[PDB]
């Protein structure tokens, strides 16, 4: 008659810690297979029915909205990797769930959490000293132009793709599309529009903004194609 | 089709008691072969990876892959090696005619054609070799 | 000792063989820790500190890292086993990994059971 | 069939029986309300997951959001929850003193029972042993507020309430709330803590944060003016949109032109609205919710200030310390009704404009600390570290007296108490006993969340002791169980929080324990 | 949100079940591929009856729940714009390596690696095709021909009555709107 | 690939490059055990007679062949 | 006529107008600007497009091949080409990809953990272990076997590599710094800290707490 | 298939002899050393011989299992060799047998395995006979 709980689901301990940890790795298998340039897609169907085909682990964790408390903690996480760098997601996602899956048999042992965290607070901060200590600065190795390494490292992500034989062509429209920017920088501005037919190295790159222009109406032999 | 009578239910019956004699004798091929685990009714138990003394102390009753037991003698008597690569070699053959039967190929035609394998076989494998 | 020097062997050959020593070396800490929980001490703590006078060893051959640091059970701290005199023969420490490396092999050829 | 349930003659209320001890069962009650909160206690807490009644995800470890949202539907926890309520006021710290140590005084008292005492005589050796507790707790008394009002010695004996709030970051908040706890001190016999108030921003981290005078609000100035010395501030609830007639007001259009000259109507009639406001000699006003494009040229055509506060908290701050009451209407001129303010400007600091209410003319007793921080979750666990953090000093006003934290007092009070307790002939000795007995549970409390076993900390705490090394207490660390005195350190706890937390936790115990029988009722 | 109930299910056991769900589109298909073709009975939401082989309009009524065969037919809705004749080819080859792709999954083989595997092979075959290619209207504007050809594949549609009518009008359309010389008919 | 399989190789890039290997060389080409992956079994000198992969077909085709034609069993008494 | 509004909405903020419904607001505060306009004809089609507009911050890039799927395929690549190059001249400071840092600093931690006496030995080696799964994913979503690389990679960082890593394009180990494999050493920064402190939220929770709603 | 037995295959043999060599460890695991704790064996009559040797419980120890059976004819080996090192012999194999049970969940190999932990003890005999002391 009388109770505490009345409705109230609460469990504590060592249960609610593993509880969580194999729920985060759920969100890590989600975005396991996307890891990379050739990993797999992720097919999702909203209510509607309308399909969703992306292997960016991003846009898969925004659509997911996995109600598991422990779960939205990575996807927030996730969420503000993507909006200040947007990218990186995957990797973050991935080492927290494996930080959580390595340490899994030792909270099972009896060992405190608090003890754990001291670890990773430890470790954390020894990694991000050997990283800037190996780190290297690449400005202008061996005299060659900027514009030369960067072909280099846009066609790195272009090898071995279905416009490899090509990819000479393509890898100069990365960089000239990049520099034609000012020097505030950014994906979204530079827009990419699609052509049906023709061969690979026809791909045209305009300055500013293009369009199919399906209008076909009446008004040809007028209307000056040229302004000032 | 209807296929009213079904006798080929006795060729399934006979090729899936072949290939599981098979399927167990696979691991223990080879100097690397995983052992196997024995035991008498009585209790005891052993350990061996020779396939011959494995299809021994099975109690096989099925007709079928007893033809798999009394076959494995055979190559003992006659080359004294390669016992266990027989029966694996022969539950893969019956394996792949469930493939062939599915597609309608009639036993008869798939046992002479086997035959002219075997004929060029043994050409293959005789040129190749080292007098 | 053996659990950080075969975990650095592992790193040498490779070839599917790199995680069995890993796994042989992190097998042989049981024994420590064994000792530890049965001494009534805190085993997670006693194990590391020995691997750490143990990995010392390895870095370099300086005098200033301890060398040969046993497991004193009623202190509940590591001890050099020289002075203590807590000593074991030869035999038992190699027939005992040879003997229990021969039965998980016998168990681990192992993959089916037929019974009659 | 007989033999039935014994002892059930109201409502078929769940009476247990004699061999059921009713009287544990009320305890187990209590026992489960300190478990949710023994794990939050100390620098090394653990968060709670809690989940609002609004579905939403909350990650803190402070104890009075915990009880807030956990619903404590048994009465005999009630009473505990109602001791932390009381534990808030008279101070803002030393909530879980109560649930921890009341929690310990009925877990030990069912040990007593259990053998055979009565409960009417463990009530006695509590209310003995809290009476020799108050006496022993000036001795324990180690340092003193030289009330110097330096930013040097506030942020130093701050830094202890600021922990087990938010670790870590206890340096930043220690100097800040003393820049604004030092800015009204000199108003002698004043402090509280509604003149400090708290105003989140979204910004980078809890580093960027300030502290700023008056009353300030995130919400930058809508209109166009940077600066206005005017008085008289008129506050609306309605916001500035299509005005709508109290009366029939029948609105009749067919036409496209006439819709055209309704609309030009409405704009000649909030020109004359605007207009209104800058007649009864206000050139500032206030909107609640939305502000339209033409009224807003209208506030910059008289140079009239406007203002957006879209959270209801934030006016009924205004209303209450300037005066400027929200009336129904939109724009009606009433001159009464307005505020009084010496000086109203926009400021801009973290890279963010935010109105300011600053007292230039008037002495000003107010204070305002602007927190940044990336996430609202964390800004508002922040937020009752600095409750917690000022109410501390709040009760410094008073009589200014510290003793030891870390689980110091509550060995030495613990060891004090069990001397009187084995020299007491009598019966009383037993609950005495484990009176002294409670207070190690703080100790224990402490040990658990840092990862240390619990008994080796009492039996050093202990023998510095016996020593008499007073003012030791546990040495907060991971890899570490051993001690560290508390002075050398500066963790200091306050003397009135120690006061009344022993004195409402012993009297909810008690008052569980007086209770036998819970019976239904009806009106 | 409505995470109750939801679709779980990966590895092999997935891909076998959307390989199970495409060859299902693939045998319904596989028995009306060519003239001797078996027709398929629709009926429409309305109540009416028609009955066809056209590979492209048993997919548009195909009306298939499951997303893998829904991206088998928005497939076909392409090659209708490239292709024309072989709708069923491509649908029935699809399911054909779906169905060998299974044998490769129990030896070990990862999807992706079949993927690639098939893209090497389907670069071996569109090379192998130019090599076999013949020419008909070369270095010439000829009508004659261009008749012929076109006629031979109308004549298992209910068009065979008045087969060759039909090919000299298809001729004259887009000899008219399209020059050969360029070769870019729209 | 069953060779392949008990040597911790993988069972079908094995035999998948030793098929290359022989379109290419000869039958020098296959699994050592002894050393855990392809050699050159000819300088290995692990060999065995050509009696026992002759008559491992023939007898094993033979049994297959009689295993085909059973159309049925009939239990008699 | 016919615009997508993307289109239209991506020459306004390059031409600095407005799109303005109605044509009874039309002024010269919603009108735009430009410096060289013109019609082309790109594969066949006119595309229109202004060129050196006053807020010039945008472009467009026609892709043409022989289907969807050639284009598409594409346009995943090259937004990810695009980012390399924003990175490479945004921070100077790069480490080697394909989990070559990963693996440097699983050196790093396990042959620091074992010089640290305590609990946190097997935690900071636990840490070490953890950052195999960047490398062993790429292995495994690759197609290749993660043993064997794996194992012969973490040996090339025993001996003396730095920035040996996985290699997508052919089945083995290679200088990811050589081949120009390159990522921004602070956004690697930011991933672990941004790791760590997310475990140590959900380590540091031992309840969960339900408001009955 | 039709037999006069019962067969029984896959990956749960290994799982089901590694617990059975675990379990066999843990009756032997808490007497190690000279503190270790006191055991009691109820024999079929009744009778309870209470002690705390490793080698004294191994040779009473009865559990009708294959894989438990193998490390009592184990213990055999190294009370006749050396006599000494029965109890820490059980416990090695034991843990050796549950990380390797979890690579084979790896996709490793038996063979992969045993030829590690061979290498590994010739090693360990050679670090061993590198840093002994002569009497």
């Amino acid at each position: 008659v009388i109770l505490l709980k009345e409705g109230t689901d609460s469990s504590q301990g060592i249960p609610q810690l593993v509880s969580n940890i194999s729920a985060c790795q759920v969100i890590a298998e989600a975005v396991r297979t996307t890891l990379g340039p050739r990993g797999m897609d992720k097919l999702i169907v909203d209510g509607r029915g309308k399909a969703t085909i992306s292997n960016d682990g991003a846009t898969i964790l925004k659509l997911l909205d996995v109600v598991h408390p422990a779960a939205k903690t990575l996807v927030d996480i996730a969420k503000s990797q993507d909006a200040e760098v947007g990218d990186g997601t995957t990797s973050v996602t991935l080492l927290a769930a494996e930080f959580l899956k390595q340490v899994k048999p030792y909270v099972e042992e009896g060992l405190h959490p608090q003890i754990i965290i001291r670890a990773f607070r430890t470790a954390t901060q020894l990694a991000v000293n050997k990283i800037k200590e190996i780190a290297v600065t690449v400005k202008k190795a061996d005299k060659v132009e900027q514009r030369k390494l960067l072909e280099k490292c846009a066609m790195t992500a272009l090898s071995s793709k279905l416009i490899s034989q090509q990819k000479a062509f393509f890898a100069k429209m990365v960089v000239d599309a990049v520099m034609m920017l000012d020097d505030l920088l950014q994906l979204k501005m530079i827009g990419i529009k699609k052509v049906q037919g023709g061969a690979l190295e026809d791909s045209q790159l305009v300055a500013g903004v293009a369009f199919k222009k399906t209008f076909s109406y009446a008004g040809f032999e007028m209307q000056p194609k040229k302004y000032h | 089709y209807q296929d009213r009578d079904k006798p080929a239910q006795i060729r399934f019956s006979n090729i899936s008691a072949a290939k599981a004699v098979a399927d167990a004798i696979r691991t223990s091929l080879g100097p690397k072969g995983m052992d196997k685990m024995i035991q008498d009714g009585k209790g005891d138990v052993t350990i061996t990876n020779d396939g011959a003394t494995i299809l021994k102390q099975m109690q096989v009753l099925h007709p079928a892959a007893r033809m798999l037991v009394e076959l494995s003698k055979a190559q003992d008597i006659e080359a004294g090696d390669g016992t266990t690569s027989v029966v694996i070699i022969a539950g893969s053959l019956l394996d792949s005619c469930t493939k062939l039967l599915q597609k309608g190929i009639h036993p008869t035609i798939i046992s002479e054609s086997f035959q002219k394998a075997l004929e060029k076989g043994i050409e293959i494998l005789t040129d190749m070799s080292r007098p | 000792a053996l659990s950080i020097y075969l975990e650095n062997y592992a790193t040498s050959m490779g070839s599917r063989e790199q995680l069995a020593i890993a796994e042989f070396a992190r097998s042989l800490l049981v024994i420590p820790n064994t000792l530890a929980v049965n001494a009534a001490q805190d085993s997670t703590d006693l194990v590391a500190k020995l691997r750490a006078f143990h990995n010392e060893a390895q870095v370099n051959p300086e005098r200033k890292n301890l060398k040969w640091i046993g497991l004193d059970l009623s202190n509940g701290k590591p001890r050099d086993n020289k002075q203590a005199g807590v000593f074991e023969p030869t035999i038992v420490k190699v027939k005992s990994l040879k003997f229990a490396t021969e039965a998980a092999i016998t168990i681990l050829r192992i993959d089916d059971l037929i019974k009659l | 069939k007989a033999p039935g349930f014994a002892q059930m003659l109201k409502e078929g209320a769940k009476h247990f029986s004699g061999l059921e001890e009713a009287v544990y069962r009320n305890i187990q009650a209590c026992k489960e309300l300190a478990q949710t909160t023994r794990t939050a206690y100390g620098p090394n807490g653990m968060n709670k997951m809690v989940i609002n009644h609004l579905e939403k995800l909350f990650v803190t470890n402070d104890a009075a959001t915990i009880l807030r949202e956990l619903e404590v539907q048994h009465p005999a926890a009630k009473m505990i929850v109602m001791a932390s309520h009381m534990q808030e006021q008279e101070v803002g710290d030393g909530t879980n003193f109560v649930l921890v140590f009341a929690g310990a005084l009925l877990e030990l008292a069912e040990e007593l029972l259990r053998i055979g005492l009565s409960v009417s005589e463990v009530i006695e050796g509590y209310e003995i042993a809290c009476r020799k507790a108050h006496e022993i707790l000036p001795n324990l008394v180690c340092c003193s507020a030289k009330n110097l009002r330096d930013i040097d010695e506030v942020s130093s004996l701050l830094r202890t309430s600021i922990m087990s709030k938010q670790y870590g970051n206890e340096v930043f908040l220690a100097k800040l709330i003393a820049q604004a706890c030092v800015s009204i001190f000199p108003d002698s016999g004043h402090f509280n803590v509604d003149n400090i108030r708290v105003c989140k921003i979204l910004g980078s981290g809890i580093s960027s944060s300030s502290v700023l005078h008056g009353m300030v609000f995130k919400k930058e100035t809508e209109g166009d003016v940077t600066s206005v010395k005017d008085a008289k501030i008129a506050v609306y609830s309605c916001p500035f949109d299509g005005m709508i007639t109290e009366t029939k007001g029948t609105v009749l259009i067919k036409t496209a032109e006439e819709l055209m000259n309704f609309s030009k109507g409405e704009e000649n009639l909030m020109d004359a609205q605007v207009k209104a406001i800058a007649d009864t000699g206000a050139n500032v006003v206030v909107t609640g919710g939305k502000v339209a494009d033409m009224a807003l040229h209208y506030a910059n055509k008289y140079n009239i200030m406007l203002v957006r506060l879209n959270s209801k908290w934030d006016l009924r701050r205004l209303c209450k310390t300037v005066g400027a009451t929200a009336l129904p209407r939109l724009t009606p001129p009433v001159l009464e009704e307005m505020g009084h303010c010496d000086s109203v400007y926009l400021s801009e600091v973290g890279d963010t404009q935010v109105v300011v209410f600053k007292h230039e003319k008037e002495d000003g007793a107010i204070s305002t600390i602007v927190l940044r921080g990336s996430t609202d979750n964390l800004m508002d666990d922040i937020e009752r570290a600095v409750d917690d953090g000022v109410n501390t000093f709040k009760v410094l006003t008073r009589d200014k007296r510290l003793v030891p934290g870390g689980g110091a007092t509550e060995i030495e009070l613990a060891k004090q108490i069990t001397s009187y307790g084995e020299t007491c002939p009598g019966l009383e000795q037993y609950a005495i006993k484990k009176f002294a007995e409670a207070f190690e549970a703080i100790p224990r409390a402490l040990a658990e969340n840092s990862g240390v076993k619990a008994n080796e900390v009492i039996s050093k705490l202990y023998a510095v002791h016996q020593e008499g090394n007073k003012n030791v207490g546990l040495d907060i660390e991971a890899e570490v169980p051993a001690v560290k005195d508390m002075l050398e350190a500066g963790i200091l706890d306050t003397y009135l929080g120690k006061y009344w937390a022993i004195k409402l936790a012993t009297n909810a115990a008690v008052t569980v324990l007086r209770v036998d029988q819970i019976i239904m009722a009806k009106p | 949100k409505d995470q109750d109930r939801k679709s779980r299910l990966m590895g092999l056991e997935a891909l076998k079940s959307h390989i199970m769900a495409a060859k299902a589109v693939a045998n319904t298909m596989r028995t009306s591929l060519g003239p001797n073709g078996l027709d398929k009975m629709m009926v429409d939401k309305d109540g009416d009856v028609t009955v066809t082989n056209d590979g492209a309009t048993i997919l548009s009524m195909m009306d298939v729940d499951h997303q893998i065969a829904k991206l088998m037919v928005e497939l076909s809705k392409s090659q209708d714009d490239e292709i024309g004749d072989g709708t069923t080819g491509v649908v029935v080859l699809a399911g054909a390596l779906l169905e060998e792709a299974e044998q490769l999954l129990d030896r070990g083989i990862h999807p992706i690696r079949i993927a690639d595997g098939y893209e090497q092979a389907a670069r071996v075959a569109i090379e192998h095709l130019d090599k076999i290619s013949d020419s008909v209207l070369v270095d010439i504007k000829d009508t004659e021909p261009l008749i012929q050809t076109a006629k031979t594949t109308l004549g298992s549609k209910v068009v065979n009555s008045c087969h060759r009518q039909m090919a000299e009008i298809a001729v004259n359309a887009v000899l008219t709107v399209a020059d050969m010389e360029r070769r870019d008919v729209d | 690939s069953t060779l392949a399989e008990n040597a911790g190789l993988n069972p079908i890039s094995t035999v998948t490059e030793l098929r290359n290997r022989h379109a290419q060389g000869e039958k020098t080409a296959g699994i050592n055990v002894r050393k855990g992956g392809i050699s050159n079994i000819l300088e290995e000198l692990v060999v065995q007679p050509l009696l026992v992969s002759v008559s491992a077909l023939t007898l094993a085709t033979e049994t297959v062949r009689s295993i085909l034609k059973i159309d049925d069993v009939v239990n008699t008494r | 006529g016919r615009v997508p509004e993307e289109d239209l909405k991506r020459t306004m903020m390059a031409c600095g107008g407005s799109i303005q419904t109605s044509v009874n607001a039309l002024s010269a505060d919603v009108l735009g600007r430009c410096q060289v306009f013109e019609e082309t004809q790109i594969g066949g089609e006119r595309y229109n497009f202004f060129t050196g507009c006053p807020k010039a911050k945008t472009c467009t890039f026609i892709l043409r091949g022989g289907a969807e799927q050639f284009m598409e395929e594409t346009e995943r690549s090259l937004h990810d080409a695009i980012m390399i190059v924003r990175r490479a001249i945004k921070n100077d400071s790069v480490v080697a990809g394909g989990g070559a840092i990963e693996m440097e600093l699983s050196k790093y931690l396990r042959d620091y953990s074992r010089t640290i006496p305590g609990k946190q030995q097997l935690l900071i080696g636990a840490y070490a272990k953890a950052l195999e799964i960047i490398p062993r994913q790429l292995c495994d979503n690759a197609g290749f076997d993660a043993t064997n690389i794996l194992n012969k990679l973490r040996a090339r960082h025993a001996q003396g590599g730095t920035w040996y890593g996985v290699d997508i394009n052919n089945e083995d180990i290679a200088d990811n710094f050589e081949a120009f494999v390159w990522e921004p050493a602070m956004v690697r920064i930011n991933a672990l800290t941004a790791a760590s402190e997310a475990a140590c939220l959900i380590v540091s929770v031992d309840e969960t707490i339900k408001n009955p709603r | 298939l039709s037999v006069f037995g019962d067969r029984s295959t896959g990956e749960t043999i290994r799982s089901q002899n590694v617990m059975a060599a675990a379990s066999i460890a843990n009756i032997v695991k808490s007497s190690l050393g000279p503190v270790g704790l006191d055991k009691m064996l109820v024999d079929d009559i009744g009778d309870v011989t209470i002690t705390n040797d490793g080698a004294t419980i191994l040779k009473l120890l009865e559990v009708e299992h294959p894989a438990a059976k193998v490390l009592c004819e184990l213990a055999d080996l190294q009370d006749k060799e050396v006599g000494d090192g029965t109890t820490s012999v059980v416990i090695i194999a034991a843990e050796l047998l549950k990380n390797a049970d979890e690579l084979v969940k790896q996709k490793i190999h038996p063979t992969s395995v045993i030829s590690g932990y061979r290498l590994a003890c010739k090693e360990a005999v050679r670090y061993i006979n590198e840093n002994l002391i002569v009497n």
